[PDB]
Parts: C-alpha cells; sequence; structure tokens
RNA sequence: CCGCACAAGCGGUGGAGCAUGUGGUUUAAUUCGAUGCAACGCGAAGAACCUUACCUGGUCUUGACAUCCACGGAAGUUUUCAGAGAUGAGAAUGUGCCUUCGGGAACCGUGAGACAGGUGCUGCAUGGCUGUCGUCAGCUCGUGUUGUGAAAUGUUGGGUUAAGUCCCGCAACGAGCGCAACCCUUAUCCUUUGUUGCCAGCGGUCCGGCCGGGAACUCAAAGGAGACUGCCAGUGAUAAACUGGAGGAAGGUGGGGAUGACGUCAAGUCAUCAUGGCCCUUACGACCAGGGCUACACACGUGCUACAAUGGCGCAUACAAAGAGAAGCGACCUCGCGAGAGCAAGCGGACCUCAUAAAGUGCGUCGUAGUCCGGAUUGGAGUCUGCAACUCGACUCCAUGAAGUCGGAAUCGCUAGUAAUCGUGGAUCAGAAUGCCACGGUGAAUACGUUCCCGG
C-alpha cells in the first residue's frame, strides 16, 4: 500500500497504519477510516486495491506529509523574521513556552556540554 | 509589614467596594452573549479606564494584626503565628490541639 | 530483631487447592500488592504444567520446588576479623522461600511474551533438573563448596 | 406546620444542657418532642507551621469541633412556640428555628 | 426463624441474615457470584459455612457497605460467624479455632507530619 | 524466765567456735563439738534486769520497738509486738529509719492518705487500672511501715534480735541515745547493747521465749 | 528541648477559653479582630488594676466582657462610673450592645499572670530581679499553692551575656494533662533591652474531667 | 490568547494617540510603556518606541506583526553569553 | 546494652525527560533570609499586575500611615482635558447632623513645627518562637550517714523492663523534673435518642425506602462496660519478671497520636511581631508605570512520568473514606469533538452541589518492536480567570512523537494493614499543585542473629 503520503503503510491494522503518514493522528485516522466506510480492524492486507483509493482521496483532504513539512517550515521562518521573542528563542535553540531554563531543558538544547 | 502596605491595602479594599457595580455592570456587558459589537468595545475600554486598584484580585490577604502576607488563614484572618498564638492562651472559641 | 528475635506469620491456606506454599508464592511474585492478578498467572501456570507433567497441579509443583530447594548456601560473616564467606546448611522455611523466589527471578527475566507461559515453561523445566533456576541453584551449591575450609 | 430546631456548639457538654433545657421546657409546655438525635460532628482541621523561619517540618495540628443536635417538636401550640421564643440559653450555642 | 449478624473489616460493615431451608445467598439483591467477581472473596464469604458443615441447609441475606471488595467479603465472613454462633451457640469453639470471631482491629494507619505516608519517610541525603 | 525454762527452749545454743566475737568471751560457758555454748547463770538475771527496765519504760507509757528482720521469726517479732500494743519493724531494717525521722513520718503520711483515699472514695474517679495502682503502692507501704504507722514519735526502747543482723539500727539507736535491748549471739559484738542479753537469735523456740516473756512484762508494765 | 504550651495543651481537659461564642465562617474573622482589640483597650486602660483575664461571650446580638481582676474598686471606679466609661468604648469598639461584669481574684498571688506583671513591674523598676523572683515564688508557697516555677530571661541586670534563670518550688507535673496548671507569660521593657518572664503555678489534680 | 468572545485589548491612550498619529500624518516614534497592547492593522508604517523595563525600544510596526502584542518586539532581559 | 544501625527482605535515588529548590554565572535588577547531620518542593498554605522588599524612569516632602494647632470648606456623588500612570487643571448639587446660634463633631484641603516612616545594621545586646541530640532515660534535691575536708552515698551490685520499669541486696530513706498513667483516635458490647440516616418483619407499589409504616439492623453521637499478667501451667530467691495456655472483639504499655526532662550547638529567626543600641529624614521615607524575582555555558538536592505484556488501547461493568461550599459549590436540560458556554433548580447543607473513585472484573485487540511503549518538544487553532496572560497562567482540540529498553561508584526508606501501588479531598487561591497536609482501595516479603558500619 501506497497512500497518497508517498510513504509506505505497515501491515498492521489500518487504525494504525494510517498514523504512519506525517501529519496523521490516532483521530485524523479514525475520522478517514469513517469517511471511507472501513473497519478500524482490518489489517492493511485484504483491502482491495480501490479501497486504497477510496481513502487516498481522503487522505488527500488534509495537508499531511511534505506539504505539513513546509507549513511548518514557513510558520517557524515567520516568527525567526519578525523579530518576536519566540523568534529569537527559535533562534537560539531554546525553550520557547516559558519553561524554566535554570535546569532540565535538555530536549532544546541537547546533552550537556561543559 | 511597613505601614505603608497596611495603608495601600485598606486603599485597595476602599476603591474595590467604591466601584463594584460599575465593574459587575462592564463585565456583564462584556461577556454579555449577543451583545452589540460597539457596545462590548466601548465597555472593554471603560472597564481599563477604570482606576486600577478597584479589581478586587489586586487585594492581598494580610494579617489583620501584623500584616504578613504569607501563611494567612481565611477562617481566623490572622497568619498562621498569631493563629498559634491566640490559640494557645484560649483566645479562639473551639480550636484544640488535635490528635487521632 | 536485637531484643526479641520475632517470629513468622501465619498465612491463611489457599483458596483454590488449599496449599499454604502455593498462598506464600502467591504473595512472593506478587507485585504492587496486586493479588487478583499474580494468583489468576498462577493458577494458568500451574494448569498449564498439569497438562505436560499428567499430576495434580500441587505435587508437579512440590517436587519442581524440592527440585529448586537448595541445602547450603555462602553467608558473608565476620567472626576472627575476617570476611568470611562461610558456607553453612539452611533452614527449611528458608530453603522454600529462597526457591519460590528463584523461580519467580528466573521467570521474570525469561520473558517468552507472557507471564503465565513462561511460569509454567520453566516450572516443567525444574521439574526435570533443568533450567536457570536450578542452574543458580547448582551454582550457589558450587560457590558454596568450594570454599571447605570453614568447616 | 411543625417547628425543626437545629443546635450548633463547639463543645458538646454545653449543647446537651442546651438541647436538654429545649426539650424539657417543650414537654412540660404540652407539645410532642422528637429527641436529640444528634447529627454527625463537623471537625474542621488546620495544620500550622509552629516555626516562623526556616523549620517547615515542625509543625502542630488544630481542629474546632462543631457539634449538631436536631430537635422536632410536631404540635407546636401557641402556648409552646411563645414559650420557646423567651427561652434564652448560653452563649456558646447557635439555636435555628424553622416552622 | 431468623438469626442476625453483624460483620466489620477496615471500613465495612455487612448485616448477615441466616434461616432454614436452603443453599441460598444474597448479596444486595445480587447473587454472590454476580457481587465479588474473586475466588478468594468467593470462598471467604462461605469459609463458616464450610467448616461448620451447613453449606445447603442455610438462607442467607446481606446487607454490606463501606469499604473495599476484600474489606466487605471479610465483614461478610465475621457476620456469618456471628449469625452462626446465634444460631447454635455450640458452634463457637470451631469457629474460634478457625479464627472468625478474631474481628481483626487493623486500620489504615494515618499520614504523618514530615512524612510522605504513614511510615515513608522522605529521602535523605548527606554528601 | 527460769534457767530451766530457757535450757528446755535451748537457750544456751550458740553459733561455731570458728566464728565467734572477742568481748563474748564472759558470757561463753565453753565450748562442745566445735559450738559454742552459751552461760544461762548470765543470761537469766541480765534478761530479768532488762525485763525490769523494760517494765519500768512500759509503766511510764513507753513505746517499744520489737525488731527483728530474719525470714523465719518476722511474723513472730510482728506478733510479739501486736500483743502488747507497741511497734515493731519485722521488714529488712532501713537505714535512717530514725535518725532520718522526718523522711519517715512523709512516708508514713502517704500511707495514711492512700488508705484515707480508698475509705473516702474518688478511686472510681480514677481509671480502673490506676486504682489498682494505687492499691499496689498502699499494699507497698503496709509491707514497709505497717509497724510504725502509728509510732507517733520516736521510740522509748528498742528490742532487737540478733544485734549483728541488724547493726544498723543499734547505730542509729545510740546516736539518738535511745536504749537497746537486745538477744545477742556469741558471733555479736555487744557494745551497742546497754541491756544486753547472751542468747540464741536463730532458733525459733528460744525467740518467742523471749517475745513472750518480753511482751508478757510488757502487759504487766502497762496495767499497773 | 521547647515545650508545648502548657494551657493550650489542656484546654478542655482543666481548662476553659477565654473566649466562648459560636460563629460561622463569614464572622469568625470579624470576632476575632473584635475581641483581639476589645482585650488590647482594656489591658491598656486597666494596666494599673491588677487585670488578670478578660473572658468575652457574644450571645444573640450582645457582647459580655467579664474581668477577672484583683483590684475591683479601681475598674469600677467611685459611685460605678469608669466601668460605664469603658464598657460605652467597648460596645463602639465591638459595634453591639455591650456588658461588663467583674469578677475579683480573691488571692493574686496564685495567678500567674499577676505574678509574672508583678515580677515585670518590678524589673523595670530596677529591682534584682532574684530578690523579685524568690518573694514570688515563697508567697505563692505560702498561700498553698502546691507548686511554682518562675522563669526570667533576657540581659539579667543589664549584662551583655543574656541568660536564663529560673527557680521551682513545690510539685510542678507538666506532662500530666490531668493537673491544673495555671501559666502566663509577660515582658519587662528595661533600659537595656525586653526581659521575659513565665508564671507556672500548680494548683493539684482535677478529677472528673472539665465539670 | 484572550477570546474570540471579547475582542483584542489594546491600551486606550495608545489607541487614541495611534488614531492621532495615522490622521495627522506620519511624525516621531510613539512612545509608549504598553507592552501588553495587540499592534492592529490601522498601526501598520508606524514606529512605535515601547518600554522595555529600561528604555524605550523603536519597533517599526510591519503586515505581519498584526495581531501580537508589541512587548514581543522589545525584549527585556540581556543575555549575551555566559563567555 | 539499645535503634531499619547492620543483617534478612521489598521498593527506590544515582542514568532519561520534565517539575521544583539551591549553588554558580549572567543581568539595570535577577529582592532578602535559610548552608554538615539539623540549608536545598526551606520562610513562600501557591511572584502575570497586585504581592514586591529589587531595577529603570517619572514624582512628592509634616508626608502613603497617627495625634496636635491654625485657616478655609458639609461629607460624598456624576463628568471633561493633559499624562504610561502618579498626579495637575476644569461644573451643578449637597448646606446633613447637633446647638447658650459662637461653633462643634464627622470628613476635605492648605499652612507651621513637634514628628511620622524604615522589609535599614547587629539573632555575638534581646524577648518570643523553633530546630537538634532525642521520646534518648536520664537530670537532681531534701534529710540521713561516712570523711578535718574537697566530697561520697542515694543513682552502685544481682536480675528484669520500652523505661532511674520493678523486685532483691546494700547507710541509706524518700522526693522532684522526666518514664508510665490521666487526653484524643481506633478495635467489641450495652444504654439513650431516630432526622435529612436506616429497611428486618409488615401492607401499598410507577419496582425507586418510594410510601404507609417499623425503632429491629447499618449508622449517627452522648453515656457506660471491657484487659488487670486478672486466671491456669512452667521457669525464676518462694521476688520482680519471663514462656505458654484458657477465656475473650481485643493480651501482656492491643494499634496510632498528642505529650520532648536538666541541658547541648553565641544553632535559626532584628524580613511575622516586640525590642536595646546605631543609622536615614526634600530620603535608606512615600506614590506611580514598565521590568525583574521565571535568565542559562553548568553543578547539587528533593520529586513527578517513564522505559511496558503482572502492560497499552476500546467497550462493558462493580466496591470507598475523608472533606469543602454564599462575590461560594453549582445539578438537570440545551449547544460544543473538547476545555467550556447558555439557561437555571437545590443547598449555609447526614437533604443540594462538588462527585462517575481508580486500581479491580468481564469481553475483544496489540505479540516484544523504540512498538497501539513513552510522553518531551514544537506548529496551528481555542476555552476560562483576570483592568491585563508578550516577557510569564492553567486547561482543551488537531498535528508533532526527544530522551528513555531498568540505570557505575555510592546511597535512601520501610517490621503490617507497614513497604509498594491506586485514586479522592483540603488548605493557600480571581486564576495558577508533580509540593504540602489529610482520606480510603488493593496489599506483601523478611527478621538466623548482634560480628561489623552509623548514632546513643
Ligand atoms: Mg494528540
Ligand atoms: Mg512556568
Ligand atoms: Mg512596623
Ligand atoms: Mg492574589
Ligand atoms: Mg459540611
Ligand atoms: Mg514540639
Ligand atoms: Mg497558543
Ligand atoms: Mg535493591
Ligand atoms: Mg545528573
Ligand atoms: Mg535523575
Ligand atoms: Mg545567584
Ligand atoms: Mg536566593
Ligand atoms: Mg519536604
Ligand atoms: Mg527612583
Ligand atoms: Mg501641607
Ligand atoms: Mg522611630
Ligand atoms: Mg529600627
Ligand atoms: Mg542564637
Ligand atoms: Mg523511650
Ligand atoms: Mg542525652
Ligand atoms: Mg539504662
Ligand atoms: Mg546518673
Ligand atoms: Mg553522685
Ligand atoms: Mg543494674
Ligand atoms: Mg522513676
Ligand atoms: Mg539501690
Ligand atoms: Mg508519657
Ligand atoms: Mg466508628
Ligand atoms: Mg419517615
Ligand atoms: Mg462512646
Ligand atoms: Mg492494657
Ligand atoms: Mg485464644
Ligand atoms: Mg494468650
Ligand atoms: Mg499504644
Ligand atoms: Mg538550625
Ligand atoms: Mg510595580
Ligand atoms: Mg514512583
Ligand atoms: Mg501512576
Ligand atoms: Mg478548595
Ligand atoms: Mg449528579
Ligand atoms: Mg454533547
Ligand atoms: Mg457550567
Ligand atoms: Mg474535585
Ligand atoms: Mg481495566
Ligand atoms: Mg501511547
Ligand atoms: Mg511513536
Ligand atoms: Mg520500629
Ligand atoms: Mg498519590
Ligand atoms: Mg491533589
Ligand atoms: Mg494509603
Ligand atoms: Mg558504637
Ligand atoms: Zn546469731
Amino acid at each position: 500500500a501506497r497512500i497518497a503520503g508517498i510513504n509506505i503503510p505497515d501491515h498492521k491494522h489500518a487504525v494504525i497504519a494510517l498514523t504512519s503518514i506525517y501529519g496523521v493522528g490516532k483521530t485524523r485516522s479514525k475520522a478517514i477510516l469513517a469517511a471511507a466506510g472501513i473497519a478500524e480492524d482490518v489489517k492493511i492486507s485484504e483491502l482491495s486495491e480501490g479501497q486504497i483509493d477510496t481513502l487516498r482521496d481522503e487522505v488527500a483532504k488534509f495537508v499531511v506529509e511534505g506539504d505539513l513539512r513546509r507549513e511548518i517550515s514557513m510558520s517557524i521562518k515567520r516568527l525567526m523574521d519578525l523579530g518576536c521573542y519566540r523568534g529569537l528563542r527559535h533562534r537560539r535553540g531554546l525553550p520557547v513556552r516559558g519553561q524554566r531554563t535554570k535546569t532540565n531543558a535538555r530536549t532544546r538544547k541537547g546533552p550537556r556540554k561543559p | 509589614a511597613k505601614q505603608s502596605m497596611k495603608a495601600r491595602e485598606v486603599k485597595r479594599v476602599a476603591l474595590a467596594d467604591k466601584y463594584f457595580a460599575k465593574r459587575a455592570e462592564l463585565k456583564a456587558i462584556i461577556s454579555d452573549v449577543n451583545a452589540s459589537d460597539e457596545d462590548r468595545w466601548n465597555a472593554v475600554l471603560k472597564l481599563q479606564t477604570l482606576p486600577r486598584d478597584s479589581s478586587p484580585s489586586r487585594q492581598r490577604n494580610r494579617c489583620r494584626q501584623t500584616g504578613r502576607p504569607h501563611g494567612f488563614l481565611r477562617k481566623f484572618g490572622l497568619s498562621r503565628i498569631k493563629v498559634r498564638e491566640a490559640a494557645m492562651r484560649g483566645e479562639i472559641p473551639g480550636l484544640k490541639k488535635a490528635s487521632w | 530483631p536485637r531484643r526479641r528475635v520475632i517470629g513468622q506469620r501465619k498465612i491463611l491456606p489457599d483458596p483454590k487447592f488449599g496449599s499454604e506454599l502455593l498462598a506464600k508464592f502467591v504473595n512472593i511474585l506478587m507485585v504492587d500488592g496486586k493479588k487478583s492478578t499474580a494468583e489468576s498467572i498462577v493458577y494458568s501456570a500451574l494448569e498449564t504444567l498439569a497438562q505436560r507433567s499428567g499430576k495434580s497441579e500441587l505435587e508437579a509443583f512440590e517436587v519442581a520446588l524440592e527440585n529448586v530447594r537448595p541445602t547450603v548456601e555462602v553467608k558473608s560473616r565476620r567472626v576472627g576479623g575476617s570476611t568470611y564467606q562461610v558456607p553453612v546448611e539452611v533452614r527449611p522455611v528458608r530453603r522454600n522461600a529462597l526457591a519460590m523466589r528463584w523461580i519467580v527471578e528466573a521467570a521474570r527475566k525469561r520473558g517468552d511474551k507472557s507471564m503465565a507461559l513462561r511460569l509454567a515453561n520453566e516450572l516443567s523445566d525444574a521439574a526435570e533438573n533443568k533450567g536457570t533456576a536450578v542452574k543458580k541453584r547448582e551454582d550457589v551449591h558450587r560457590m558454596a563448596e568450594a570454599n571447605k575450609a570453614f568447616a | 406546620q411543625r417547628i425543626r430546631i437545629r443546635l450548633k456548639a463547639f463543645d458538646h457538654r454545653l449543647i446537651d444542657q442546651a438541647t436538654a433545657e429545649i426539650v424539657e421546657t417543650a414537654k412540660r409546655t404540652g407539645a410532642q418532642v422528637r429527641g436529640p438525635i444528634p447529627l454527625p460532628t463537623r471537625k474542621e482541621r488546620f495544620t500550622v507551621l509552629i516555626s516562623p523561619h526556616v523549620n517547615k517540618d515542625a509543625r502542630d495540628q488544630y481542629e474546632i469541633r462543631t457539634h449538631l443536635r436536631l430537635v422536632d417538636i410536631v404540635e407546636p401550640t401557641e402556648k409552646t412556640v411563645d414559650a420557646l421564643m423567651r427561652l434564652d440559653l448560653a452563649a456558646g450555642v447557635d439555636v435555628q428555628i424553622s416552622l | 426463624n431468623q438469626y442476625y449478624g453483624t460483620g466489620r473489616r477496615k471500613s465495612s460493615a455487612a448485616r448477615v441474615f441466616i434461616k432454614p431451608g436452603n443453599g441460598k445467598i444474597v448479596i444486595n439483591q445480587r447473587s454472590l457470584e454476580q457481587y465479588f467477581g474473586r475466588e478468594t472473596a468467593r470462598m471467604v464469604v462461605r469459609q463458616p459455612l464450610e467448616l461448620v458443615d451447613m453449606v445447603e441447609k442455610l438462607d442467607l441475606y446481606i446487607t454490606v457497605k463501606g469499604g473495599g471488595i476484600s474489606g466487605q467479603a471479610g465483614a461478610i465472613r465475621h457476620g456469618i460467624t456471628r449469625a452462626l454462633m446465634e444460631y447454635d451457640e455450640s458452634l463457637r469453639s470451631e469457629l474460634r479455632k478457625a479464627g472468625f470471631v478474631t474481628r481483626d482491629a487493623r486500620q489504615v494507619e494515618r499520614k504523618k507530619v514530615g512524612l510522605r505516608k504513614a511510615r515513608r519517610r522522605p529521602q535523605f541525603s548527606k554528601r | 524466765v527460769s534457767m530451766r525454762d530457757m535450757l528446755k527452749a535451748g537457750v544456751h545454743f550458740g553459733h561455731q567456735t570458728r566464728y565467734w566475737n572477742p568481748k563474748m568471751k564472759p558470757f561463753i560457758f565453753g565450748a562442745r563439738n566445735k559450738v559454742h555454748i552459751i552461760n544461762l547463770e548470765k543470761t537469766v538475771p541480765m534478761f530479768n534486769e532488762a525485763l525490769a527496765e523494760l517494765n519500768k519504760i512500759a509503766s511510764r507509757k513507753g513505746k517499744i520497738l520489737f525488731v527483728g528482720t530474719k525470714r523465719a521469726a518476722s511474723e513472730a517479732v510482728k506478733d510479739a509486738a501486736l500483743s502488747c500494743d507497741q511497734f515493731f519493724v519485722n521488714h529488712r531494717w532501713l537505714g535512717g529509719m530514725l535518725t532520718n525521722w522526718k523522711t519517715v513520718r512523709q512516708s508514713i503520711k502517704r500511707l495514711k492518705d492512700l488508705e484515707t483515699q480508698s475509705q473516702d472514695g474518688t478511686f472510681d474517679k480514677l481509671t480502673k487500672k490506676e486504682a489498682l495502682m494505687r492499691t499496689r503502692e498502699l499494699e507497698k507501704l503496709e509491707n514497709s511501715l505497717g509497724g510504725i504507722k502509728d509510732m507517733g514519735g520516736l521510740p522509748d526502747a528498742l528490742f532487737v534480735i540478733d544485734a549483728d543482723h541488724e547493726h544498723i539500727a543499734i547505730k542509729e539507736a545510740n546516736n539518738l541515745g535511745i536504749p537497746v535491748f537486745a538477744i545477742v549471739d556469741t558471733n555479736s559484738d555487744p557494745d551497742g547493747v546497754d541491756f544486753v542479753i547472751p542468747g540464741n537469735d536463730d532458733a525459733i523456740r528460744a525467740v518467742t521465749l523471749y517475745l513472750g516473756a518480753v511482751a508478757a512484762t510488757v502487759r504487766e508494765g502497762r496495767s499497773q | 528541648g521547647q515545650k508545648v504550651h502548657p494551657n493550650g495543651i489542656r484546654l478542655g481537659i482543666v481548662k476553659p477559653w477565654n473566649s466562648t461564642w459560636f460563629a460561622n465562617t463569614k464572622e469568625f474573622a470579624d470576632n476575632l479582630d473584635s475581641d483581639f482589640k476589645v482585650r488590647q483597650y482594656l489591658t491598656k486602660e486597666l494596666a494599673k488594676a491588677s487585670v488578670s483575664r478578660i473572658v468575652i461571650e457574644r450571645p444573640a446580638k450582645s457582647i459580655r466582657v467579664t474581668i477577672h481582676t484583683a483590684r475591683p474598686g479601681i475598674v469600677i471606679g467611685k459611685k460605678g462610673e469608669d466601668v460605664e466609661k469603658l464598657r460605652k468604648v467597648v460596645a463602639d469598639i465591638a459595634g453591639v450592645p455591650a456588658q461588663i461584669n467583674i469578677a475579683e481574684v480573691r488571692k493574686p498571688e496564685l495567678d500567674a499572670k499577676l505574678v509574672a506583671d508583678s515580677i515585670t513591674s518590678q524589673l523595670e523598676r530596677r529591682v534584682m530581679f532574684r530578690r523579685a523572683m524568690k518573694r514570688a515564688v515563697q508567697n505563692a508557697m505560702r498561700l498553698g499553692a502546691k507548686g511554682i516555677k518562675v522563669e526570667v530571661s533576657g540581659r539579667l541586670g543589664g549584662a551583655e551575656i543574656a541568660r536564663t534563670e529560673w527557680y521551682r518550688e513545690g510539685r510542678v507535673p507538666l506532662h500530666t494533662l490531668r493537673a491544673d496548671i495555671d501559666y502566663n507569660t509577660s515582658e519587662a521593657h528595661t533600659t537595656y533591652g525586653v526581659i521575659g518572664v513565665k508564671v507556672w503555678i500548680f494548683k493539684g489534680e482535677i478529677l472528673g474531667g472539665m465539670a | 490568547p484572550r477570546s474570540l468572545k471579547k475582542g483584542p485589548f489594546i491600551d486606550l491612550h495608545l489607541l487614541k494617540k495611534v488614531e492621532k498619529a495615522v490622521e495627522s500624518g506620519d511624525k516621531k516614534p510613539l512612545r509608549t510603556w504598553s507592552r501588553r497592547s495587540t499592534i492592529f492593522p490601522n498601526m501598520i508604517g508606524l514606529t512605535i518606541a515601547v518600554h522595555n523595563g529600561r528604555q524605550h525600544v523603536p519597533v517599526f510596526v510591519t503586515d505581519e506583526m498584526v495581531g501580537h502584542k508589541l512587548g514581543e518586539f522589545a525584549p527585556t532581559r540581556t543575555y549575551r553569553g555566559h563567555a
């Protein structure tokens, strides 16, 4: 199976296989399956290619895969170009939502550099 | 605490219970469902026009006979230290050292 | 336990079968005070062990347990200002508890993508005198009587 | 129709005395009475730091116990409801009446 | 005709009414098998009957409130024991040998100031 | 008491020749079977002259303290004191019983307070465990001062059995000037006894003879 | 080692409260502030009248202050005038009809508060502290107290190293909750600082609870 | 976010003075202390000196910064690195 | 000789992410205090403004807060302009209350000095309060006695106890402060009263204790009973006590709490308060807006969530206790995927609301993988509180899916309804809990022993 999302979903159940697309979570996958009339626990096998098409045109109703990555990239550059506080924090690689930086801000900084 | 802090507290209490009705009606207009947009907008401006110290959220509970701003108890109106002092002297009715 | 050496508490007999030692077993592998889960795992494992054994669950469990019960173990002692690694013979309830603990630990570290399954697997293994629990009992005995000097 | 009286106190001997007096005047004045039938005692609790600075761990716990009593008279003859209001009792007892 | 017994565990309270005639057991308008979804509770609630060997001669009507499943099971066991004792008064010795008149006083210990639990002390460091 | 009266009771008996005290030589008849034999020829007149003094003291309203701490003879000495309405010490002697009189008076008062309190009441107010504990303390105080609760003040005369065993009592008495009447076995030091009776102090029969004769003469001195 | 307040630990066992009114959670703090102001005013205006205790009850819509004093005449004043003069201002402070009752302490040397304030008054008139201590203890023991402890602390005699000196006479069992121990403190403001006086007075164990 | 029920927030004095400036033509930068005011579209092309605790930083209002608050474009802390 | 001190055990911390405190560095400021155990989720039971003590700038000088004196005004209420705001400049009313009718009391403003004011220094001047050894069993005194005397004895010795607990011995005898007990709570029963709580037998039912009715039971809260080594056996000086047994709901101070001796550390707190001395007075005082206390190369401490199958997810379905509520808790109903919104009942509350407990159980699914584990981070879109969520709130939806696969040396807690695990509530609080303080559910393992470690 190759969805409009150029990746290749797994062989697992459909409701979780559709979450392999960058932009589809659990709720979006459930909504896609309900819009395509497909059960959630059906594997990616035993689905006629017509069903793969009637779910590809459904997932096409969301900005997922590459287009979403571009949207995230341009929205971050918006802040990095305006000069706002969030922009400077995105530039310096520091928590942008008001978390403490005295300790344990590692996921925005990486391993400790002594 | 300093006398100026208690003075600020009593002035805030007075300003908050002087403008209570006007603030109440302005906030009602603002949060009013299906209110006219112009009426809601002018009410926001009028609300921010009133004295800042008239909002009850700017009052800080202080111990009523020392003015301490921490360790306050609403049931007694006193900080923990003065609550303990009046409790051990038997000046708080019913209050006694508990164990269970 | 410095002044009065305190005795042991009395577990009441197992609900389903009636073995106080099975009650000690289900208490031993119980995690986070979750009794019912360990109880179900034990009951399921014993039934699976019984089908291959063709023997009553209590007896096959008993023969597997005695196959793991050690009789001597090492002890760190100080008598003459030395780190005495003395081999000493074990008490009955102590060797019962050690056998149960060892088989629970070996089961937990086997995995087998289940709990009752792996527990029954290694109980049937320790029944035929083979497995890590039996391996660890033999290793304890070896460590004990490799230093027979202090007897 | 009836008269329901709730008594609140901080000490239980005082409330027992008050409810005994109330029920006794009610029984004397011809009314029919229900007994004290104590409602659950509310014990409010506070814990305060006994140390002004540094020692948060050092602290003591206080509690106020408020005791409830409920007296119900089903035949409030005007011979009785007046004498009820005329009756005055100890200071530390709250009395609440309802018809 | 009826014989009553009250039993208590950690925070539970069970009223037990015994009468002769069958082996019916009702608990809070529900059968025993559909009120206690645990075999441990099922066997601990009928230990006194199996001990005194009166399992199918007594109809039990139970009402239990408070506590958890194990607490309610233990309270019902204590109540059945007391009701059995009011029924015959000569079963007392065997029931006491089994320890069903124990009424264990164990209760959840209170939390204390400075500790994280009844006895769990917070972690401590020196260096 | 006549020499024959003593001899049948065995007053002549004494301790071993291995264990004697030097000043007792005048009072010792001799030795037999390595046993010291006390001479009744000295014993009888000295006992009679002591009985004269005891009768005199009791006939001037004297308070008499019978003293003996032998586990065998405690009850004998207690009953001896009761038979003449006097005061006794039968339990182990307490140092400062006479010299530290004030402390004994506080203990006497505490014993009186506990017995008076039990009769008056308030034991119901006390917890059942507390009331039982108070009764145990009252029993302990009685086992300690049963004889001297009613002595009131320092006694006027002392009667001592086995003066060597009770040496603290005689030292106190001499320090107070209170006279000492004592049955003195051969192993004792007779310096502390102003009216000394040399005789056996262990044998129940001779001890009871001493006590009965003394008590008869004390009642006689009281009767007038 | 710190000691629990001997009065507060016996509240409801052998000792009663100094305020005995009832109030919900909306007029509780107001009542505490009101009777704190009342007690403050009464201690200020009656510092010479040897006031021992100020009990305050609040009936339905009134306030009743009982003043336990040792010199009732000074509190009342001639013709029964000063008592009314302070009653009206107590009614002003409390904002409610007021009543003033006066209970005489027949033996002042057995009251902890009176002994303590006497000691402090002697202290700030530069009397040697041990003299006042001993005199207070002996006066209390003479009038039938079964025990008394007096402790004066803080820069005694005007030194530079503060120290604490106490003196006990009799039996003062502090761990016995059944014991009736009157305890009070006071402070003397000498030219070298504040000096703290504490007095414990044991008056015999009470059998039968608060009754 | 404030709410969609209410409107975006702005300080009254700032509103009046920016409307005066936009009707009277471009002028010197408008000095303000209202870091908490939302930038409205009628303020584009202006230059506002927003306080930052000690000095008024001049921010030239662009089209893209509409909807944000003024305080977002005048940092208050100084870091410059730990060296 | 004792103590979770070790041992025997179980679960952690140390590794990861995050929360929080501290050090450090940075900064206009990152306010001050706490610093081995006994500082480091500490003062703070809750920093967006306020709080707030710090910083920048704008301002005031008898002052923000108190008394006094003089002069002029009723008080207050509704507006306009300028200003970021403090503050400045602007109108009609009011003319109340009391009068020997002057005026006063209330309040306002101005003027003049005494003064106010200080979270400024010293906790090595103090009170008060607290920590700590340590709930460790000790600390002493009177009298007596011994010795010229300093002193000793008591308090040592033999046993025993949780204990200077108790019994013998003994020149000691007693007592005081401690120990214990008195207090609270919990485990059984009895008595009394039965509502808003209860429902055994009764009748009536819409199958709902719901309604007649019942006072039995659960329960509620007052009173009382009960446990004393009392009884039996054995050991032991016939003592103290110990070991076992009977009865009993409970047995050996039943479980827990409160209660902390003389003193120790010039221990902590002059920033709760009080206070000696010193210091400031158009400022170290006072008002205002914005900022900071939330920084970030790092180090340490206490926590939370994890790494999964004894689990995750979906559906179904059981069983709590203890609390809070009037500017409050807020049902039902409708709207929204949701946080919530609209309407609005009841409840100062055994009644109404918060409020369906979650682990559990049943059924199905996932099949050991960085996964249907984990949830960080980040983007977008929202709700609510509040003048105001940029710095810097919580929560929701959609998307995103870091590290982490059980953690070196070392180290911590715990002896039973305990550890562990699971949820619930409360204080502070407009809003803001992984902290703190409480509540119940499920519910262990082990203790041979005192040789070692630490402390006494
Ligand atoms: Mg999501
Ligand atoms: Mg934050
Ligand atoms: Mg001040
Ligand atoms: Mg606030
Ligand atoms: Mg309530
Ligand atoms: Mg304390
Ligand atoms: Mg957002
Ligand atoms: Mg481990
Ligand atoms: Mg680290
Ligand atoms: Mg870590
Ligand atoms: Mg720093
Ligand atoms: Mg700091
Ligand atoms: Mg802590
Ligand atoms: Mg300035
Ligand atoms: Mg002026
Ligand atoms: Mg000054
Ligand atoms: Mg000063
Ligand atoms: Mg100090
Ligand atoms: Mg102890
Ligand atoms: Mg010590
Ligand atoms: Mg000792
Ligand atoms: Mg000593
Ligand atoms: Mg000595
Ligand atoms: Mg000894
Ligand atoms: Mg003692
Ligand atoms: Mg001794
Ligand atoms: Mg005690
Ligand atoms: Mg109860
Ligand atoms: Mg009814
Ligand atoms: Mg009761
Ligand atoms: Mg007992
Ligand atoms: Mg038994
Ligand atoms: Mg027994
Ligand atoms: Mg206990
Ligand atoms: Mg300290
Ligand atoms: Mg400010
Ligand atoms: Mg954890
Ligand atoms: Mg969890
Ligand atoms: Mg709340
Ligand atoms: Mg509901
Ligand atoms: Mg809906
Ligand atoms: Mg709502
Ligand atoms: Mg809630
Ligand atoms: Mg489940
Ligand atoms: Mg997940
Ligand atoms: Mg993933
Ligand atoms: Mg322990
Ligand atoms: Mg929890
Ligand atoms: Mg919580
Ligand atoms: Mg718990
Ligand atoms: Mg040592
Ligand atoms: Zn002899």
